[PDB]
RNA sequence: UAGCGGGCGUGGAUCCCUGGAUGUCCGAAUGGGGGAACCCGGCCGGCGGGAACGCCGGUCACCGCGCUUUUUGCGCGGGGGGAACCUGGGGAACUGAAACAUCUCAGUACCCAGAGGAGAGGAAAGAGAAAUCGACUCCCUGAGUAGCGGCGAGCGAAAGGGGACCAGCCUAAACCGUCCGGCUUGUCCGGGCGGGGUCGUGGGGCCCUCGGCAACCGAAUCCCCAGCCUAGCCGAAGCUGUUGGGAAGCAGCGCCAGAGAGGGUGAAAGCCCCGUAGGCGAAAGGUGGGGGGAUAGGUGAGGGUACCCGAGUACCCCGUGGUUCGUGGAGCCAUGGGGGAAUCUGGGCGGACCACCGCCUAAGGCUAAGUACUCCGGGUGACCGAUAGCGCACCAGUACCGUGAGGGAAAGGUGAAAAGAACCCCGGGAGGGGAGUGAAAUAGAGCCUGAAACCGUGGGCUUACAAGCAGUCACGGCCCCGCAAGGGGUUGUGGCGUGCCUAUUGAAGCAUGAGCCGGCGACUCACGGUCGUGGGCGAGCUUAAGCCGUUGAGGCGGAGGCGUAGGGAAACCGAG
């Protein structure tokens, strides 16, 4: 009883005001070596999901 | 306790079933079963004798008890409910307006 | 609230509501209130919520 | 609980309440033994002729505490049990992580010791950011927040705010007197007793100066009482006719109601009975601060000096436990090992450490209420109604099963009333047939109702040249219903035709399950989500625990929650 927020999610995702869900781009802490400077500049911008946005949101709700 | 009820060995009207209207003295009060025998509800017990002793016992059609509810006490009138009332000491039941 | 008001209202728009004060049938005794009832037109023909 | 056979009661029995008496033997079991309910004794006294024997009454277990001269004694107490609740000492695994070891399940299950109508906790060496709060416990909220986490599974606080309850106390030490023991006579060494003392505006001790107190407070201890509990009592109002086996139904007139809750009476009763509303009651036991009374206790201001303020403790380190905290920057609380102080210029704490600013006074104990539970009594159910409801409506923790721990059933109903069927008849009996009772006997005694499977008797249609998932369609014959057109039962020939469920690409299938009937039998609820939908209100909407009502009446209660601003990891900025 009383759903608990998924801490794992909250620690890496945000609900936007319109109900979207965003997170940092993957693949930018390792594979790094000299990947085009362009790549890593674009691995900085965060993005929105799609369907797991809904899977994701459910894991919150008090949030 | 509590087993007490309407009245005792005395005069009474049967407002019951088949013996409605009939009236007479109650010869026995059974407090446990809550019954009384008067002179009504006579019933023939075809049976021989009632005990392992003596020969002929007769079809003694003697009275069968009645639910104490169907009999009502009575005094200078006709079927008056009971009402207890105490004097300067003890206690005696005056009928609906009279006494005893 | 609304319900309470609306109920009292419904029974007013209906005409059945009646305010009083002239309770001469005081003194807790059914027969008295029974007498006051007739005078007030509560012939006991209809159920009543006496508040 | 009837019967045989005898008794008692208005000189007030039975029965109910309180207290008392008697209470074999076993059981903590306690003189000793023992295979519980048996066996055997010591001492004092009694009974029989009573020395031998036996019976009767009393007494004799063990441990702890205190007096008792070590000795023997004397007194007070402990031992065992209890459904659940409680505390402490120990403490799993399946399981979850879709494997598994950290982790989870969980300090759960269980074992053990103890406490009591409760138990625990409890008057800050606290909280933690307000220069704020002010014992403890309980509820709501804060909050699924802060955090914790093979940052996986998952786990998950506190401050604060709203409520219930409300309460505060006693000592150790410095100091003085006394008693006993000790030496090397000292306001001295130890022990016991009394006085003194008890807190963080730090307090107390000892000295100087003021009352040299009437007073003011006052119990959690006693005493009286009210009230209440353990039996009870009073209690309004109805008759007639009618149908019937039986009124309480139907009808006619009438009444009570602080009582029209419910139950019973041959059916369906406010006024017949038991009650209900409303009132009354204790000699005796239990309870009893709610009221009253008493006692125990309890308290003022400055100055001086530095006597005291709980030790193998604080403190540090090694090993761990607790907390939201899993070694993490890891404090705090607790402590198994090693080292080891100070008495306010003293110590602990505010999350490593240092400084600053503040909080609190460890190393002794006690404390009501609000809280938990339900063996027991009572009240009430949009709770069951005999395969249900407790395992048990009934002679059940029984029968029966098992060496044992343990397992554990089935089984309720005649009728209003036994009026339980005299008597006759067939029969060894059982059981029937009459007679009889009853409204009813196909209510006849494991007897209301009496379904289905299953067995049988009688009647109608049908069958011995016939090939079948048993039926359906058509026509014909026979039998039966209605004046009739018609309908019912049956089946001769003809046409047609691969059971039901399950599982499968596919089943009549030689794939699954079912002997048949009856009854039991499987998508629920709680909390939190997310949509949809019916309404209330709207930049607002809504209360939680609780309090006041009520006894199937609701109101109060804004603490708190969602919404009115987003973006950023954040500092921060803001329709950006
Ligand atoms: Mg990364
Ligand atoms: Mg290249
Ligand atoms: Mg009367
Ligand atoms: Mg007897
Ligand atoms: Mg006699
Ligand atoms: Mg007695
Ligand atoms: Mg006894
Ligand atoms: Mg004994
Ligand atoms: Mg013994
Ligand atoms: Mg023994
Ligand atoms: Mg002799
Ligand atoms: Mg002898
Ligand atoms: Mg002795
Ligand atoms: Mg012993
Ligand atoms: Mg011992
Ligand atoms: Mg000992
Ligand atoms: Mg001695
Ligand atoms: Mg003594
Ligand atoms: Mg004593
Ligand atoms: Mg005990
Ligand atoms: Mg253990
Ligand atoms: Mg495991
Ligand atoms: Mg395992
Ligand atoms: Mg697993
Ligand atoms: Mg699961
Ligand atoms: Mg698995
Ligand atoms: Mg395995
Ligand atoms: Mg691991
Ligand atoms: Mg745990
Ligand atoms: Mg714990
Ligand atoms: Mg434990
Ligand atoms: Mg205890
Ligand atoms: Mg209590
Ligand atoms: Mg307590
Ligand atoms: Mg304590
Ligand atoms: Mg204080
Ligand atoms: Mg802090
Ligand atoms: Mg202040
Ligand atoms: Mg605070
Ligand atoms: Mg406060
Ligand atoms: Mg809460
Ligand atoms: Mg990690
Ligand atoms: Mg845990
Ligand atoms: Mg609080
Ligand atoms: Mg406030
Ligand atoms: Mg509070
Ligand atoms: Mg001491
Ligand atoms: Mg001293
Ligand atoms: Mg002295
Ligand atoms: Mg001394
Ligand atoms: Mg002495
Ligand atoms: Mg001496
Ligand atoms: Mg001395
Ligand atoms: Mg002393
Ligand atoms: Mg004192
Ligand atoms: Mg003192
Ligand atoms: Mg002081
Ligand atoms: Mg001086
Ligand atoms: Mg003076
Ligand atoms: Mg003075
Ligand atoms: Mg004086
Ligand atoms: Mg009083
Ligand atoms: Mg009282
Ligand atoms: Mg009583
Ligand atoms: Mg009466
Ligand atoms: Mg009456
Ligand atoms: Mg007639
Ligand atoms: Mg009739
Ligand atoms: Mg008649
Ligand atoms: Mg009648
Ligand atoms: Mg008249
Ligand atoms: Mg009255
Ligand atoms: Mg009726
Ligand atoms: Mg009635
Ligand atoms: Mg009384
Ligand atoms: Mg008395
Ligand atoms: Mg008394
Ligand atoms: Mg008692
Ligand atoms: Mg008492
Ligand atoms: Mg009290
Ligand atoms: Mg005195
Ligand atoms: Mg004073
Ligand atoms: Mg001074
Ligand atoms: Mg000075
Ligand atoms: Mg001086
Ligand atoms: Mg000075
Ligand atoms: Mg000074
Ligand atoms: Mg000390
Ligand atoms: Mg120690
Ligand atoms: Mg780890
Ligand atoms: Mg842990
Ligand atoms: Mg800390
Ligand atoms: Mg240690
Ligand atoms: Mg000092
Ligand atoms: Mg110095
Ligand atoms: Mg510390
Ligand atoms: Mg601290
Ligand atoms: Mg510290
Ligand atoms: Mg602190
Ligand atoms: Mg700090
Ligand atoms: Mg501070
Ligand atoms: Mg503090
Ligand atoms: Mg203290
Ligand atoms: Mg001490
Ligand atoms: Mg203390
Ligand atoms: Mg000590
Ligand atoms: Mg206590
Ligand atoms: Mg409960
Ligand atoms: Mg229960
Ligand atoms: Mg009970
Ligand atoms: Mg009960
Ligand atoms: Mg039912
Ligand atoms: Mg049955
Ligand atoms: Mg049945
Ligand atoms: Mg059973
Ligand atoms: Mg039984
Ligand atoms: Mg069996
Ligand atoms: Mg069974
Ligand atoms: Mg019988
Ligand atoms: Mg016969
Ligand atoms: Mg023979
Ligand atoms: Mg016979
Ligand atoms: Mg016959
Ligand atoms: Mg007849
Ligand atoms: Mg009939
Ligand atoms: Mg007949
Ligand atoms: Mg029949
Ligand atoms: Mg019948
Ligand atoms: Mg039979
Ligand atoms: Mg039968
Ligand atoms: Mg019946
Ligand atoms: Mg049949
Ligand atoms: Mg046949
Ligand atoms: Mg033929
Ligand atoms: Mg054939
Ligand atoms: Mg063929
Ligand atoms: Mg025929
Ligand atoms: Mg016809
Ligand atoms: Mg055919
Ligand atoms: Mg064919
Ligand atoms: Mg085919
Ligand atoms: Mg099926
Ligand atoms: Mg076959
Ligand atoms: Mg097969
Ligand atoms: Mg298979
Ligand atoms: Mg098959
Ligand atoms: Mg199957
Ligand atoms: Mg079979
Ligand atoms: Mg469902
Ligand atoms: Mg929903
Ligand atoms: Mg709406
Ligand atoms: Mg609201
Ligand atoms: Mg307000
Ligand atoms: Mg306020
Ligand atoms: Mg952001």
């Amino acid at each position: 009883p009383k759903m608990k927020t998924h801490k794992g999610a909250k620690k890496r995702v945000k609900i936007t005001a319109s109900g979207k869900v965003v997170a940092m781009k993957t693949g930018k802490r390792h594979l790094n070596w000299q990947k085009s400077g362009k790549e890593i500049r674009q691995k900085g911008r965060k993005f929105v999901l799609a369907k797991p946005e809904a899977e994701r949101i459910k894991l919150l709700l008090p949030y | 306790r509590v087993k007490m009820h309407v009245k005792k060995g005395d005069t009474v009207l049967v407002a019951s079933g088949k013996y409605k209207g009939r009236v007479g003295k109650v010869k026995e009060v059974l407090p446990k079963k809550y019954a009384v025998i008067v002179e009504g509800v006579n019933i023939v017990k075809k049976a021989v004798r009632v005990s392992p002793k003596y020969p002929q016992g007769g079809f003694i059609e003697k009275e069968a008890p009645l639910h104490a509810s169907k009999v009502r006490p009575i005094c200078p009138a006709c079927g008056k409910p009971t009402r207890v009332r105490k004097k300067f000491l003890e206690n005696g039941k005056k009928i609906r307006v009279c006494a005893k | 609230k609304k319900g309470l008001a609306m109920a009292v209202a419904d029974r007013a728009r209906e005409g059945k509501l009646l305010l009083v004060e002239a309770f001469a049938g005081v003194n807790g005794k059914t027969k008295e209130f029974l007498a006051w009832a007739k005078e007030a037109g509560l012939d006991g023909s209809e159920s009543v919520l006496l508040v």
